[PDB]
């Protein structure tokens, strides 16, 4: 089921009488950038790997020797 | 107040008629059966879907 293309999912599910090729050019998205549909890539090697955006709240000082 | 045997409309022979001949059970089974030939309403997931609104979470 996750391999139907968003837009389609609504339409199968009775969200919309009228189907994705058939809606008029106001009632698009427009994007800036390239569509690519993806579905559910679990249990495979494609599946997310989640991550800490942030790095560390508290940075450690670069040790430095100074000569006396 | 609950009446009695003796003030019963219904003679004793419909009532065993009733009793040993199993009646309503028999009407019972019929309403299942008439059941047995209408429309199921079974969906086929994932090749059908059922209803979804704009609302939905
Ligand atoms: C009029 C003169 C008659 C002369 C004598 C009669 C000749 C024999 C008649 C043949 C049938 C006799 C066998 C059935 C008798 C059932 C009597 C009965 O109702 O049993 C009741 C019993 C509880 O006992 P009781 O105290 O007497 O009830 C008072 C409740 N306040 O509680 C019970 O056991 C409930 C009844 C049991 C029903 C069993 C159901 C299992 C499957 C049902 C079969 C239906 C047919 C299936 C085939 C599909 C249809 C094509």
């Amino acid at each position: 089921m996750s391999q139907v293309e968003p837009g389609w999912h609504f339409w199968l599910g009775y969200g919309v009488d009228t189907a994705p090729c058939n809606t008029p050019k106001e009632k698009l998205p427009i994007r800036a950038y390239p569509y690519k549909f993806q579905p559910n890539y679990t249990g495979t090697p494609g599946a997310f790997v989640t991550y800490n955006t942030l790095k560390p709240k508290i940075s450690a000082w670069e040790p430095v020797t100074k000569q006396r | 107040r609950p009446a009695t045997w003796e003030e019963s409309e219904e003679g004793a022979l419909s009532k065993a008629t009733k009793y040993f001949l199993l009646a309503e059970m028999f009407r019972g089974l019929y309403v299942v059966l008439e059941q047995f030939f209408r429309a199921p309403y079974t969906i086929y997931y994932p090749f059908e879907k059922g209803p979804v609104s704009p609302r939905f979470r």
